[PDB]
Order: C-alpha cells, then sequence, then structure tokens
C-alpha cells in the first residue's frame, strides 16, 4: 500500500477484500443420497461377501 | 459422474455363466456316488447265480462254459440219439 504514495483506492479495494472475507460457506450438502449410494455399495458387498464365503467352503 | 460400482454384483451374477451349469451339474453327480466300491454285492445265490459269479464275470470272463454248455448239447443231444437212433 505505502508503494502507492498516491494510495486513493488501497483502502477500499482493501475493505472490499475484508468486506468478502468471509467468501461463501462450503457445500456440506450431501448427507441423504451419499449414504443411499453406501447402502446399495454395503447391501451388494455383505450379498457377494455371503455368497463367496458360502460357496468357497462348498 | 460418482464412484461407479461392478465390484460386488456376483451375487446374480452366478446363475448365467457356463461353470455355474457344470458346478450344479457335478455336486449333484458327487454326493451319491459310492465311495470305495461299496455295496457291490459280492455275494449272491439264486441257485444259477454262483455259475454266473464264477464264470460270467469281467474278471474270469472265458467262453469255456459256452464248451460245457456245448457239452450239454453233448450230454443232451447225443442222449436223444440214445431217444432217437
Amino acid at each position: 500500500r505505502s508503494v502507492l504514495k498516491n494510495t486513493s483506492v488501497i483502502d477500499k479495494i482493501e475493505s472490499y477484500v475484508k468486506q468478502y472475507k468471509p467468501v461463501k460457506i462450503d457445500a456440506s450438502k450431501q448427507l441423504q443420497v451419499i449414504e443411499s449410494f453406501e447402502k446399495h455399495a454395503m447391501t451388494n458387498a455383505k450379498e457377494t461377501e455371503s455368497l463367496v464365503s458360502k460357496e468357497l467352503k462348498d | 459422474v460418482s464412484t461407479l460400482i461392478p465390484p460386488k454384483v456376483v451375487s446374480s451374477k452366478n446363475i448365467g455363466s457356463a461353470p455355474n451349469a457344470k458346478r450344479i451339474a457335478n455336486v449333484v453327480h458327487f454326493y451319491k456316488s459310492l465311495p470305495q466300491g461299496p455295496a457291490p454285492a459280492i455275494k449272491a445265490n439264486t441257485r444259477l447265480a454262483r455259475y454266473k459269479a464264477k464264470y460270467f464275470d469281467g474278471d474270469n470272463a472265458s467262453g469255456k462254459p459256452l464248451w460245457h454248455f456245448a457239452l450239454g448239447i453233448i450230454a443232451f443231444g447225443y442222449s436223444m440219439e440214445y431217444y432217437f437212433h
């Protein structure tokens, strides 16, 4: 800022950045469809696991 | 677009393939097979069965009883000679 001796905007853009210093929050939105994806995952996985654990000894 | 999932689709896959049909054939083929030559019924008698077991198995398998059967006709027809001429 003190490099520009003709400052005139640096307070403006500095308080503009400090204004938007709370930029935007993130997106932790998925907690319902993602658990359905891993629900189908655990479903078909335990189907496969029980079937192969049976058929190996079979 | 997401984590796609074919590692675990084995549970309903295991019908259509070719070793499945061979497997469901030969697991049925193996249980009722008798283990070590059991129940062969090596002793039997019906007043003519010891003739078969001594002569007409695959061990001896010789045609000499037919010889005896031929001898039986030599016992029969020659005696029929004694009955005819």
